[PDB]
């Protein structure tokens, strides 16, 4: 999956070489950005049912025939609402995931790939999570680089599914 | 022959590399007259666009089959 | 493909020379902006799906006769199609700005790019409008000065400003 | 040809498809045609998703500005490929698997793995896999318009113990090239080696003992 | 691959024999009811996405383990392939009850599923549930009284619930 | 293949938990042995040539069988072949240690050598010596204290060790 | 060439992806190293008549026969002096595009690449320029990241001629 | 195109071979059906506004949010009900030249390749066209063949959503 | 390709228009001459080698300079290659004449033939002169008014003669 170091000795690999000055930049790299993005993902995973709860609620009221309108696609029972709270749950999980990796990886591996598929097959919106995206990234209460790193994967999903 | 010729003047020369042009992202137009001395040949006029890399493998093939080269430029 | 600093070695190289103080000192200066460089690809990257269709709707909206039965971004595939080539130059124009070198975007994007549209029936003008609605939705948004260190982007935004004028340039 | 056991064998699909070819002057549904068919042979029948797709390399083929074969050489070095096949594979499985997709057939000498294992260290895996799409076989089978297809019949050129080896590497329709019962490991190395064959055993469905493998 | 004509030719062709009365003749009952065998092939193809997608919902809440993290449909990519399979298989006996013969499923379809599903770990008795359900949506819908001209489909019927248990036994 | 990093994050997506805080506490210790890392890396990468070479020409010194007529090493395109192997399994040797992880080590390089060895008669005890006289050269020149910050780099070392050791052990 | 920052669209570009964190991460490595580089550049640079015609005293100590035995591949006569010291000064040039580019690009695209069919063919023992190399190395002065990433460079040329 | 006798050359270019009875019977099936869809062609092309604004009320009564809720993709303002009509004409028009060609071709190469990046790319749901197709079906008034056919291609559309 | 339909279908697409009344009509028309057109293909295949044959005897014995030593239908490849250009040309006007379409004729046969046959020597006014042979043959087997149901097929006759024109043209 994408990460710098996984990156780095793919493309090594690839050419059949030692790693050289650029592959160990590479790693220079990472460790410039992985405290933060463990401190992100610390912040992220201490918040997480505060953000999940509250990007839900978010998407409910920007949309609010999901809470209103029957069918096995919407939130209008508890069943519903406890699948919505699920996925919104995957996305915030997973984006930690990244800033733990250091790259897409784990969203590309684990969540995007299929996603579309997903989306259509079960008649659910890529607008709602698109919402909820924007919720966390709104009130997840990151600064400087570990903001930065965690609004890109937050951002990439948002492209993702638009 | 009594025959016309594509223009390939200027900028008309040049095609799209985007991942497929190899290291040097160098896309070359190969012009040959061929025939069916393998798969089967569909036009006695061909072109070809390879890159720098199979440049060299591309000419081995075009004579091992004994088609005609009448024109090679970088595109 | 080259970067900034290639770009240099590789004129040094066909000269037999090493690179001057003035080159190197350039160079220098050019680390300096490093971090301006990563933010404005990245804020064009995190907002690349707003520009693109943000842009696509305005032109759209100014050439009706793109999208009316029989014109050429009319029909599913060819819309399609549109949207990809807006997403594709948006791409390189990044790619152009991450490496300081606008050879990846000439030489992997642009090259042959007009044949192809008049070839195909594009109509490049319309394509060059496209792009110059990205480049100033792009732009605005690396310009942007909330939520970053605050500081003068001038020079990388004249860069990217440059890199988009030269892929409208090349398609009209 | 094969015709009693092509069912048995998972041959009959491929004995009832033609290949895939790329006319001068093609239209938008033979485009689409060929690129189905390349991910399908490329990729050994993996799923592809949307996210995975090389669009770039589709707008290319589709329009004209690469052929069949410059398509199928740019699907072969994309991360795409290297992902499925490179990364997570001894080398000799990694041989095996292009020789496959490639070429659609096994390898049947030892002297194969020599080749391209020392090009792949020396030029690294672009030039390997340039090797197999710049072959005279590739040449001859497929040129520049034909996808590549598996090479079940015999040909000028043979030799048996490419056709036994074909079923080591085709387990039947249904079924893809990172889904197989020794998963990554190589299926030929020791045949290779010892320059011996095994017993067909065909795909699941249709034979009982599918899943018969003889133990280290 | 066969169809319910070729089928009986080759058995035919193996015993180097015409084909007697009785078997022109049950073929000729075969061509008589081929207008309710294409009417469940449009019915079931007009509503296939329904059927899958109906039929996975089922099968998942049923079977929640199947979508928790770890489980083997769990991720979009592995739950989009298990979707696919689902559409695979009823593609396949649509097929199958197009040309009245098991063949296509055979050699095609179910030719090395196994060998996949237990590679990769895939629970193959889970796959049997998802069939089953997909053969009891198909079987209502090809039964549907209304918008049709009224007649007896149970021979059709009876054949089409065979393809559904055969590619269930193939995999569980 | 799998890092470090996501070593970890690959367990926990299939639990479906965050990663706990210890776990988040260990990643940042391997962060600070980072450096240390990089440099033991660069060290190896850059006598490569020499510690094959050293390896091979011991080797075939305290086993002479290898390269007398007939031995497995004689003739230019088996000492040839022979050489290779060695330089393969070091440059895996780096590439785990620069990930932190054996996975790509046990993929590319480990996973089926055996199978090879045997099946062509390379002994594969004679292989583990020359790792192992690898692993003395590259270990030494990993700890040299002339040139480089002075630390403590046992726990890298002995990591690289390992790796050294799973490659013998491998085909031994 | 082989560069962090072209390696890296290169990569992302065959994935027709937008770079991502993993991307920015590359470029962050290289900003931490552009600095030493440079200064590692305008050392050799300032020195380079010095390293040159040191290392190529050094080879013809180490190698006293280059300097006494006639034919076109020695250095018994002023000509094949002054190719011998062109050679080296090449091999020190390019090594400072390496430390400008931040990669070993420069030396394989300009030096590496085909080195041994001019060595082969013109009868030049690559020991040679092992012991140039070794002279530079021994003998530039750098320290720190400078030092590290000139003699990587230097490493990759004398593993290459070995 | 997909139409039966477009496919009956095209697989017998593919092989090389003369037409044979297999395409001639292709043949008399589209002979068999041709003049039912040209009726039911006509049919819908004289009801195609009554359809059109009927499907588009149905899509609006379905979802009231879509005329309710500011946005470029909502149908709020006339713009976007101008918008939305035209989308709904456009599926009934090409469902006519279908029946004409006896195939799915049509539907096809101008509607259905690349829908789904275009309803992504503008946040248009899918179900509201499946919605405004299911109305269609339940409003064309056709009979025996002639709604049989039409039905295929409708359902062909919702299932291409779905 | 396009066939009768398909070609309707296209040009109303590009004019955003559903097809009119008059053309619909013209469609039934086009329905109510298909059995007389799948008569004309099945006679002409049915016919094909012998069409092919005569018409190349006829062409060789007019036209002695082609099978002279140093013709360009002399050897056995040559004359092969012949034969099968006449079988191809017939093959394609039999696919324009079943799909109602000049457009596979055009596309897949008689676009690049010319060039192909003016760059290899091949001479072109010959080849023209073998088609209008082959469609003399093909005619005459087509209004053939023995064992067949007795009607018009003088529209359908005029068609097939214009394919035949269309490729004599495109070679000569
Ligand atoms: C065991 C491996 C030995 C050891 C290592 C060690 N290194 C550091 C610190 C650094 N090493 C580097 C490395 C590089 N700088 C570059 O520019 C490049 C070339 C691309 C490399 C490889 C760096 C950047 C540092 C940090 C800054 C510094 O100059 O120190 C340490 C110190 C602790 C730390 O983790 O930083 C250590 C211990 N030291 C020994 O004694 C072992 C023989
Ligand atoms: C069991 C399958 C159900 C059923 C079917 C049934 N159908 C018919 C008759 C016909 N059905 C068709 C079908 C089509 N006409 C078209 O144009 C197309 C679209 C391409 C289709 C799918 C046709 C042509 C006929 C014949 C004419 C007619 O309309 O009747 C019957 C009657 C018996 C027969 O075989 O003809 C039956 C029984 N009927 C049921 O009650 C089941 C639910
Ligand atoms: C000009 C072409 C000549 C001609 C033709 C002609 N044919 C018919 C009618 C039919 N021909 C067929 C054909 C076939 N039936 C089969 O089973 C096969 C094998 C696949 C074939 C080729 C059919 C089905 C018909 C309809 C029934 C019938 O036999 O009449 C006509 C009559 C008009 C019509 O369009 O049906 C005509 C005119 N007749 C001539 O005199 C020309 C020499
Ligand atoms: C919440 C924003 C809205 C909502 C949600 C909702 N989702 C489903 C069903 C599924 N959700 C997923 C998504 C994922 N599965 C994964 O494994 C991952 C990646 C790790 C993701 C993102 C899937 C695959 C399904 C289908 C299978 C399942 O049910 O688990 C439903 C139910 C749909 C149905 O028809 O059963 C709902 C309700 N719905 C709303 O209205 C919210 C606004
Ligand atoms: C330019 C269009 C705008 C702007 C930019 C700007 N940025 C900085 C400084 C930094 N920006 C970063 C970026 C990141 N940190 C991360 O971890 C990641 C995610 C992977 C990114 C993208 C960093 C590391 C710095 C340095 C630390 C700091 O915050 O100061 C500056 C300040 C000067 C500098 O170049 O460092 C500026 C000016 N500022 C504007 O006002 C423009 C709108
Ligand atoms: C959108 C703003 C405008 C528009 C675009 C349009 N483009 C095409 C077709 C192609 N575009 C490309 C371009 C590229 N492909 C690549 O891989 C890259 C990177 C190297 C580029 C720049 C290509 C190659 C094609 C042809 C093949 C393909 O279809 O993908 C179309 C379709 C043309 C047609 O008739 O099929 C369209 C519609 N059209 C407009 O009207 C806008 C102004
Ligand atoms: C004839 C005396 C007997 C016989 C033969 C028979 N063989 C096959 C099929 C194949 N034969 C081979 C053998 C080879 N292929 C090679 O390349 C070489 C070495 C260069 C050999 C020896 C192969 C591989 C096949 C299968 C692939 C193919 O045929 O192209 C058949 C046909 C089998 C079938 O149709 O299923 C037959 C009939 N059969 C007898 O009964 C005779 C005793
Ligand atoms: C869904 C109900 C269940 C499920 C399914 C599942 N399947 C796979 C992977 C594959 N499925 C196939 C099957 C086919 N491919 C074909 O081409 C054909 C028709 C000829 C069939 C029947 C194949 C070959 C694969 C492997 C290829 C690939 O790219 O996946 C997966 C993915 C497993 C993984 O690890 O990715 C899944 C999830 N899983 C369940 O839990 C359900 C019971
Ligand atoms: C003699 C002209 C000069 C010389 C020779 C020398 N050679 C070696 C070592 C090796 N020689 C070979 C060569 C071959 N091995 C083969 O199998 C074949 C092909 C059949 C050949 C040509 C090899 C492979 C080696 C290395 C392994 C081994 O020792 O067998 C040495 C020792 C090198 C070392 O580092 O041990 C020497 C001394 N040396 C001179 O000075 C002469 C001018
Ligand atoms: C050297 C210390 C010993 C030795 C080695 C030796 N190996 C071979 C042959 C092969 N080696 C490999 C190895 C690899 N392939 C891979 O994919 C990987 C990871 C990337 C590895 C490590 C393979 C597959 C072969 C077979 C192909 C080839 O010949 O190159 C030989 C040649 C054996 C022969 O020619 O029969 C030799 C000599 N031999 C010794 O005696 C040393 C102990
Ligand atoms: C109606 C059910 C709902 C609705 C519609 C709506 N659509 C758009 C924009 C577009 N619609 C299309 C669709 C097509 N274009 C084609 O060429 C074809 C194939 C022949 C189709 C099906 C496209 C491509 C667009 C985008 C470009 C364009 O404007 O034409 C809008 C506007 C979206 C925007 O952001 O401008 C709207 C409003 N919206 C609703 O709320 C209705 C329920
Ligand atoms: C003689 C043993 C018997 C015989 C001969 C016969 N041949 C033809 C016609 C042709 N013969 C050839 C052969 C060749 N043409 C070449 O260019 C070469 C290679 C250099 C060869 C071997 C060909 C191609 C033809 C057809 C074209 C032509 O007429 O030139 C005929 C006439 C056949 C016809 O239909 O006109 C005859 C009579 N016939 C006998 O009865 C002899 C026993
Ligand atoms: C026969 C009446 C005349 C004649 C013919 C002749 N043609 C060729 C060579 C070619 N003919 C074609 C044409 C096609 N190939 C195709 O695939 C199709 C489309 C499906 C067509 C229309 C081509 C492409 C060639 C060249 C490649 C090939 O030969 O297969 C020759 C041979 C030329 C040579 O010298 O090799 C000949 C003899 N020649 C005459 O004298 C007659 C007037």
């Amino acid at each position: 999956m994408k990460t710098p170091l996984t990156e780095a000795v793919s493309t090594a690999d690839s050419q059949g070489r030692f790693l050289s000055s650029t592959e160990l930049q590479i790693a220079f790299g990472r460790l410039r950005q992985a405290n933060a993005g463990l401190q992100a993902a610390k912040a992220l995973t201490d918040n997480a049912q505060s953000l999940v709860n509250g990007a839900a609620q978010a998407v409910y009221n920007k949309f609010p025939y999901t809470t209103q309108t029957q069918g096995n696609n919407f939130a209008a029972d508890q069943r519903g609402k406890d699948k919505c709270a699920r996925d919104i749950g995957y996305y915030l999980r997973i984006v930690t995931y990244c800033l733990v990796a250091g790259g897409t990886g784990p969203l590309d591996e684990y969540l995007i790939a299929g996603i579309d598929e997903i989306n259509r097959t079960f008649d659910l919106s890529p607008s709602w999570y698109v919402e909820a995206l924007k919720y966390i990234k709104a009130n997840h209460g990151l600064s400087g680089d570990a903001r930065d790193e965690a609004n890109s994967y937050l951002d990439y999903a948002i492209n993702a599914l638009s | 022959r009594n025959t016309a010729s594509p223009v390939y003047a200027g900028s008309t020369a040049e095609s799209l590399r985007g991942t497929s042009a190899g290291s040097r992202n160098q896309m070359y137009r190969l012009q040959v007259i061929q025939g069916a001395a393998g798969t089967r040949v569909r036009r006695g006029k061909a072109e070809y666009l390879v890159s720098y890399d199979n440049l060299s493998a591309k000419l081995q093939q075009i004579n091992r089959q004994g088609d005609t080269v009448t024109m090679i430029s970088l595109a | 493909m080259f970067d900034v600093f290639t770009r240099v070695v590789s004129q040094a190289d066909a000269r037999g020379e090493y690179l001057s103080g003035s080159q190197l000192d350039a160079l220098s200066a050019t680390v300096a902006e490093g971090n301006k460089r990563i933010d404005s690809v990245n804020r064009i990257t995190g907002n690349a799906s707003a520009i693109v269709s943000n842009a696509a709707r305005a032109l759209f909206a100014e050439q009706p006769q793109l999208i009316q039965p029989g014109g050429n971004a009319y029909t599913s595939r060819r819309m399609a199609a549109c949207l990809r080539d807006m997403e594709i130059i948006l791409r390189y124009v990044t790619y152009a700005t991450f490496t300081g070198d606008a050879s990846v975007l000439e030489d992997r994007c642009l090259n042959g790019l007009r044949e192809t549209y008049v070839a195909l029936g594009v109509p490049g003008a319309s394509v060059a409008a496209g792009v110059q609605k990205m480049k100033e939705a792009a732009l605005d948004i690396v310009n942007d000065p909330n939520g970053i260190t605050r500081g003068d982007c001038s020079a990388i935004v004249a860069e990217i400003a440059g890199y988009f004028d030269r892929a409208a340039a090349a398609v009209a | 040809a094969i015709t009693t056991a092509a069912s048995r064998l998972g041959v009959a699909p491929y004995n009832e498809s033609r290949p895939v070819e790329l006319r001068p002057d093609f239209s938008l549904d033979d485009a689409k045609m060929v690129i189905r068919a390349v991910y399908r042979q490329v990729l050994g029948n993996d799923y592809i998703m949307d996210s995975e797709r090389l669009k770039g390399a589709e707008s290319l083929l589709t329009n004209g500005s690469i052929s069949v074969r410059e398509f199928v050489r740019t699907v072969a070095k994309s991360e795409l490929y290297k992902k499925k096949f490179l990364y997570n594979n001894f080398q000799t499985r990694v041989i095996e698997l292009n020789y496959k997709h490639l070429l659609g057939r096994a390898p049947f000498s030892e002297d194969e793995v020599i080749f391209h294992l020392d090009l792949y260290e020396n030029q690294g895996f672009d030039a390997d896999i340039d090797s197999y799409i710049d072959s005279v076989e590739y040449q001859e089978n497929f040129g520049e318009n034909i996808v590549p297809y598996y090479r079940f019949n015999n040909q000028v050129g043979d030799r048996t113990v490419g056709f036994t080896r074909m079923f080591r590497l085709y387990r039947g329709y249904a079924n893809s090239d990172r889904s197989q019962l020794e998963r990554s490991s190589s299926r030929l190395a020791t045949e290779l080696g010892q320059n011996t064959v095994s017993a067909i055993v065909g795909p699941s469905g249709s034979n009982a003992g599918w899943a018969y493998r003889p133990s280290r």
